[PDB]
């Protein structure tokens, strides 16, 4: 009977942090979490050192060492970390479907835009940062107009090599 | 007969850690093999003369 965090919303929300939207194709890949803390749901991941592991640290990704994919919302995750994949757990990375993610940009994004990754934190945006600290995920595009700090769905394809931007 | 040959077989696979609805599930496989040997002919015999 818990009425806390009641906002009396006008209508239903759109999605959650890492939920997918149904479509026939999806590469979902099982990896093992390597970071000491968990990994959030809609997040980018790099290639681990365990030959099948992944890390949440993408500060050193390059066109030669591209990022691995994006985690998905699992909803059965050990109930000790709130919404995360705990250490030593199947990660369920996705690299082909359409997924809801979080926007980090001042002016927001619109339907068809490039997707730029900020290597410092691992956040998605519309344009390059400008100090050799951003990559462009070459095969990727948005699918929703959204403001700053809101959820937008994007279409992703990680087999296309990334592009470095200074 | 000329040769003797005969048959064997072996299989190969690997299992892995997977979780959370992913399509990644590994697979196994099988094989077979044949091997051969040969067979040859030899001989010995005697003789004698008419006055032996």
């Amino acid at each position: 009977m818990a009425p806390y965090n009641e906002t009396y919303a006008s209508d239903y929300a759109f999605a959650y942090e890492g939920m997918v939207s149904d479509i026939a194709p999806a590469d979902i890949i099982s990896r093992t979490v390597e970071t000491s803390a968990g990994i959030g749901f809609g997040k980018i991941v790099a290639q681990g050192t365990s030959d099948r592991g992944c890390k949440a640290d993408v500060s050193a990704v390059s066109p030669t060492a591209p990022p691995l994919g994006i985690t998905v919302r699992s909803q059965a995750t050990e109930n000790l970390t709130l919404d995360k994949y705990p250490r030593y757990d199947g990660a369920a990375i996705m690299r082909k479907g359409v997924i809801w993610v979080l926007v980090t940009d001042a002016g927001g994004v619109v339907a068809g835009d490039p997707v730029w990754l900020k290597k410092s934190d691992g956040t998605f945006s519309n344009a390059d940062v400008g100090s050799s600290g951003g990559l462009r995920l070459a095969g990727c595009r948005w699918d929703t107009s959204a403001a700053n700090g809101a959820l937008a769905r994007m279409r992703v394809d990680f087999d296309v090599p990334p592009v470095a931007g200074a | 007969i000329k040769t003797v040959d005969y048959y064997s077989m072996d299989g190969v696979g690997k299992a892995e850690w997977i979780a959370d609805r992913a399509s990644d599930i590994p697979v196994v496989g099988l094989a077979m093999e044949k091997a051969t040997t040969t067979v040859h002919l030899a001989g010995i015999g005697y003789d004698y003369g008419l006055e032996e």
